[PDB]
């Protein structure tokens, strides 16, 4: 479809991009193998 | 005391009553919920998952 | 105006109740169209 | 595009492990869970006294 | 925001290593959103129960 | 801020290797040079709206002024195959076109980074090699031998056959780049991925003959033009980065290694400013058995076409 | 008035994705992820 | 993810604008389309490791199969100035080639950027037009003639007589692309710069007579094959990316436009997702009395070229 079911703008969803750019933020800020 | 018992004793303290029950119409939602809660039992083995619903 | 909203309001297959439309409402230079939505989209909690 | 490579190869050989391991412990525990012999007093403990 | 980039590919390969493992254990996700459609609840043991 | 001068840029290969390298950010200054038909390629180049200055010489004469302060000195110039034609007459034209080449290179600047790209690659460079020795002047880490084609067509198969992502996919490929020379360490392909025996086969093979796979295609309208000149921009950049100071320019080339009992061997290798810095050694380390024995058996007419290399290029005048 | 005069009717946006609850059937994927990474950055300019 | 079709991919313009294709990181499919030697181009171009996709397809039969789906059209094809032969067969000969091509255009994909490179641009366009008017499918928004050529030498002769950055100058070119129907607007010149009467003469006679000096500086080679080759894959990438939705795509060409009398002329446009979506007429206003008599002494020559195209164009079976 033309994206025509997607579910935005409820519950955990932003609750989970919340605690990734967190997540990813405390890893980026952290690094100053495991990474390429 | 069973583990059953122990359950639930546990959902009768994070779970709300409500009158006018309803349930999700759109499904996806559900596969959402599936996915995250596969991943976090197969990855993460020392917390626990709430019932899905 | 108005008839174009009414017009592609009732064009669709599930739309907001029309309950009424009225031209020049208490003598302003507008109009206005009331719409009711649908018990689901309420009950459901999110928007597609 | 100017972005290579990022994490790893061997962080997903780690991942894929810890998948296989969590998927043969719920495998291994779903059938070998319950096996009952017996469970009788031992209240003949003679090791203390004879 | 020179740091907005890497971000962006690095959940870009976990989003595409978890559809590459998730292509291989649909059946699972399948009976199991089945057993959630059903079931209306879904704990730790039914879970483990349809990890088979 | 560095220049390239192109020695035989008005042949097939000459024109868009000129092109590709005219508008590449790195060149200020492209003195291309051929024997004839050059003036027509500089004024095509002059007009593009690209910093880089074009300039160009005719006749041998010239080429005293062609290779003045040139940093890197690339040697494409070579008749392709005409009907007739058997190895030994286009191998002795070849081999005295960059034989004058490589003497006009020695005499005007040696400090270059000298790229051969002429047919058999195998042995012109250990012909390139003896005309510097005959002069005291030799470099031998300065001078390359662009196999980089067999590296881009290996990248190529693998990523149509696994359908990887291709910003990643490289392979590493030993030996020579003539035919069972070539020895793709398909079981190094970064990402990692496993192949089958049949697959193993079938792309090793269509690795060896994807040169003669593209001359026959053509049905004798020449070899490889496009890829080939990709390849050789490719190697043109990579060594300019070299030059710029870049500390992680790893490339795979033919030079003069140590790795086997053989002079010239064709592997991964790290440029430096000076030119050859390192020679990556762990390519050889830890092969399968059937990269083992294509080894073993390449090495032999690998020697063989270095031997006839340094046999005609010590022929007397 | 919108009944005898036969408009040109639109197709459903709102209709809800639903899985059949006891047909016991493997339901299909694409086969990936739909999302892209964000990554547009021009290339580096020429005389350097 | 969008699809280039070049017909005529196999003369001199062609595979170096196939090769430049094939590089570029909007195009996923590529189809070279000419009556012979197009399989060569092919496997050249199929050994890169870029993951853009080429075939060929060879003869009129396949050229059903060569346009279906084909979002961007790009036509080169025509047989370069031989010794001997006039404008009128030469004129005839392209004039019949851009007419069959067209035709299967019309027939196959109506709804693909149609890039015009055959020469003379001036009377071809007309011959696309009124082609595409007798199926009744013609749309004006989506033909273009590509005449980036002359805004790259106004450019690069700008820089190289005022010393700029080679980097920031734009020079708007207007009228033909065709002896004195260029006119380039060198008092709108970004950045700012003005210049002397006899400079301004000086760089106008060199850009009209740039092709000239290109075709003489050859001593009867053929045209110049690089410089429309950069400017074609320039104008295609630019039509590219117009067509993602990027909302600053504004490119001089040579479409169908009202500024003037005339009923096609080459003026600075803005293209959208759904062709032509903006002309210019700013680049109208402002001009100086030399750039106005300019204007008044090429228009006159425009509308004969368009006169003998559209007399060709309209010529019985």
């Amino acid at each position: 479809p033309d994206e025509k079911n997607r579910i935005t703008s409820y519950g955990f969803v932003e609750n989970d991009s919340d605690l990734v750019h967190g997540l990813l933020e405390v890893q980026g800020a952290l690094v100053g193998t495991l990474l390429f | 005391i069973d583990t059953n018992t122990i359950r639930s004793a546990l959902h009768r303290q994070t779970w709300d009553l409500r009158s006018q029950v309803r349930s999700v119409q759109d499904h996806g939602i559900l596969f959402y919920q599936i996915g995250r809660a596969v991943a976090q039992n197969v990855l993460i083995s020392n917390c626990p998952i709430d019932p899905i619903s | 105006h108005e008839a174009g909203h009414i017009v592609l309001a009732h064009l669709f297959p599930r739309f907001d109740w029309h309950a009424f439309s009225q031209l020049l409402p208490g003598g302003k230079e507008t109009a206005v169209s009331v719409f009711y939505p649908r018990e689901d989209m309420v009950d459901q909690g999110y928007t597609t | 595009p100017m972005e290579t490579q990022i994490i790893s190869d061997d962080t997903w050989k780690l991942v894929d492990e810890i998948w296989d391991k969590k998927v043969e412990e719920i495998k291994a525990e779903a059938v070998i869970q319950i096996e009952e012999e017996k469970k009788k007093p031992q209240i003949l403990m003679a090791t203390h006294f004879f | 925001l020179s740091n907005g980039f890497f971000r962006s590919n690095t959940r870009s390969e976990s989003y595409q290593y978890l559809s590459n493992l998730f292509i291989s254990n649909g059946t699972l996700l399948d009976r199991m959103t089945k057993t959630l459609l059903k079931k209306r609840w879904l704990f730790s043991d039914e879970m483990k129960i349809g990890f088979m | 801020s560095y220049k390239v001068a192109v020695l035989g840029a008005a042949g097939g290969i000459g024109q868009p290797l000129s092109l590709l390298i005219k508008m590449s950010p790195l060149v200020s200054t492209l003195h291309l040079y051929d024997i004839a038909n050059v003036k027509g390629v500089a004024a095509d180049l002059s007009h593009c709206n690209t910093p880089s200055q074009v300039r160009d010489f005719t006749g041998p004469s010239e080429l005293a002024d062609c290779l003045k302060d040139v940093n890197v000195v690339v040697i494409p110039a070579g008749v392709p195959r005409k009907p007739g034609m058997t190895r030994d007459d286009l191998f002795n034209i070849n081999a005295n076109i960059v034989k004058t080449l490589v003497e006009a290179v020695a005499e005007n600047c040696p400090n270059a980074f000298i790229h051969i790209i002429s047919n058999p690659v195998n042995s012109t460079v250990p012909i390139a090699a003896e005309v510097l020795k005959k002069k005291g002047v030799y470099d031998p880490k300065k001078l390359f031998g662009v196999t980089t084609l067999d590296v881009v067509r290996a990248n190529t198969f693998v990523s149509q056959k696994k359908n990887l992502k291709l910003i990643d996919v490289d392979v590493p490929v030993i030996g020579g780049h003539a035919g069972i020379t070539i020895l793709p360490l398909l079981s190094k392909t970064k990402p990692s991925v496993n192949f089958t025996d049949e697959e193993i086969q079938e792309l090793t093979v269509r690795i060896q003959n994807a040169g003669t796979e593209v001359v026959d295609a053509k049905a004798g309208a020449g070899s490889a033009t496009l890829s080939m000149a990709y390849a050789a921009a490719r190697f043109v950049e990579s060594s300019l980065r070299a030059l710029d100071g870049d500390g992680d320019v790893y490339e795979c080339s033919f030079v003069e290694s140590t790795l086997t009992d053989l002079p010239f061997f064709a592997s991964r290798v790290k440029i430096g400013k000076n030119g050859l810095e390192a020679v990556i050694e762990s390519d050889l380390q830890g092969l399968t058995e059937y990269e083992q024995k294509a080894l073993e058996a390449l090495k032999v007419e690998l020697k063989a076409s270095i031997d006839k290399g340094v046999a005609f290029a010590n022929k007397p005048a | 008035k919108m009944k005898d005069l036969s408009p040109l009717m639109f197709e459903d946006f709102v209709k809800p994705f639903q899985i059949n609850p006891d047909d016991e059937e493997l339901l299909p994927h694409k086969d990936r992820v739909s999302y892209q990474p964000v990554d547009l950055r021009a290339a580096p300019l020429h005389r350097s």
